């Protein structure tokens, strides 16, 4: 919106940056059973038969 | 009569010796039951670790 001043834009930028940082944080740090399910690319297969 | 007595003693001794084979085979099957169960268990956690 054009009514916002420069200082208002900078203040909104702070919240934007906080959200981006926490998004990167949750992406990188989450893991299950010692396996980073989201941090790094891969393909894991589950065997369902004898 | 002497020939028949000798033949009967030989047959009796052979019949007694015969059960040695079934005893040996029973011991062998009891031993290999361990191989069967252990191989099955290995297959078990092999399926688990696949």
């Amino acid at each position: 919106t054009g009514t916002n001043s420069d200082s208002d834009l900078d203040s909104i930028q702070d919240e934007i940056k906080s959200r981006l940082d926490e998004i990167d944080r949750v992406s990188g740090q989450t893991q299950f059973n010692g396996v980073n399910v989201l941090a790094k690319d891969g393909s894991m297969k589950i065997q369902v038969g004898a | 009569a002497n020939r028949f007595t000798s033949n009967i003693k030989g047959l009796t001794q052979a019949a007694r010796n015969a059960n040695d084979g079934i005893s040996v085979a029973q011991t062998t099957e009891g031993a290999l039951s361990e191989i069967n169960n252990n191989l099955q268990r290995i297959r078990e956690l092999t399926v688990q670790a696949s």
